[PDB]
């Protein structure tokens, strides 16, 4: 049962120092608790915190995160997901 | 999108120990 692991190469794609605050929002983000972080979970602690992507914002990351097309990041998926805008340039 | 570092300290893992 394989797809994409780029999930996984993300948590060494990053140093411990990210994983570490990687859990911090890691909580509040999962509003129901037993999904996904979705447009509106992002903007959520984005908007309480400091930053303030819009709707056109979010969906434009949450877009390229998600490989299959389902608009919800899973557990490592949230890795990947800056892994993809980190490292990409050129 | 790239340095989300930002949001990602704010809360922090709040583990302390
Ligand atoms: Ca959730
Ligand atoms: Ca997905």
């Amino acid at each position: 049962a394989s797809m994409t692991d780029q999930q996984a190469e993300a948590r060494a794609f990053l140093s411990e120092e990210m994983i570490a605050e990687f859990k911090a929002a890691f909580d509040m983000f999962d509003a129901d608790g037993g999904g996904d972080i979705s447009t509106k979970e992002l903007g959520t602690v984005m908007r309480m915190l400091g930053q303030n992507p819009t709707k056109c914002e979010l969906d434009a990351i949450i877009c390229e995160v998600d490989e299959d097309g389902s608009g919800t990041i899973d557990f490592e998926e949230f890795l990947v997901m800056m892994v993809r805008q980190m490292k990409e340039d050129a | 999108r790239m340095s989300a570092d930002a949001m990602l300290r704010a809360l922090l893992g709040s583990k302390h120990k």
